[PDB]
């Protein structure tokens, strides 16, 4: 596989 | 890794049909169901797709809160860091989405992360987007809250390459 989404 | 994804990535019938398989405790639910039509709706005024909630695993797109190791051999990493990952369209675990529940879930100016936002980011990959570069795109991979509209040329430029 899925595509991650990330915080700083 | 070695995993392939069927198909061409996109999906090909335009009722797309979504189960918010649990809750995050941090909103009340009917405050995280809207939080989700919300997000759907920023895609369905640019494309010709609609979005249908159902009620069981039939779903084209499953949305699951997770914490750690949730079923899919891609485990979240506690508060912070990763925020949620999606699978792109295609049958079985493609098209789902889901979101790390050791997040706090807040809508815009509460002190978590924005549920709006990143199920926004997330449904863009269910509908077949990759990351942008652009760094104020809505499918940029770095969580920035804003309370600007989310969508950029970019994000419309992606999705109607898919759709039209
Ligand atoms: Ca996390
Ligand atoms: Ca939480
Ligand atoms: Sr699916
Ligand atoms: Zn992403
Ligand atoms: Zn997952």
């Amino acid at each position: 596989x899925p595509l991650g989404f990330a915080a700083r | 890794g070695f995993q392939t994804f069927e198909g061409d990535l996109k999906w090909h019938h335009h009722n797309i049909t979504y189960w918010i398989q649990n809750y995050s405790e941090d909103l009340p639910r009917a405050v995280i169901d809207d939080a989700f039509a919300r997000a759907f709706a920023l895609w369905s005024a640019v494309t010709p797709l609609t979005f249908t909630r159902v009620y069981s695993r039939d779903a084209d797109i499953v949305i699951q809160f997770g914490v750690a190791e949730h079923g899919d051999g891609y485990p979240f990493d506690g508060k912070d860091g990763l925020l949620a990952h999606a699978f792109p369209p295609g049958p079985g675990i493609q098209g789902d989405a889901h979101f790390d529940d050791d997040e706090l879930w807040s809508l815009g100016k509460g002190v978590g992360y924005s549920l709006f936002l990143v199920a926004a980011h997330a449904f863009g990959h269910a509908l077949g987007l990759d990351h942008s570069s652009v760094p104020e795109a809505l499918m940029y991979p770095m969580y920035r809250f804003t309370e600007g509209p989310p969508l950029h040329k970019d994000d419309v430029n992606g999705i109607r390459h898919l759709y039209g």
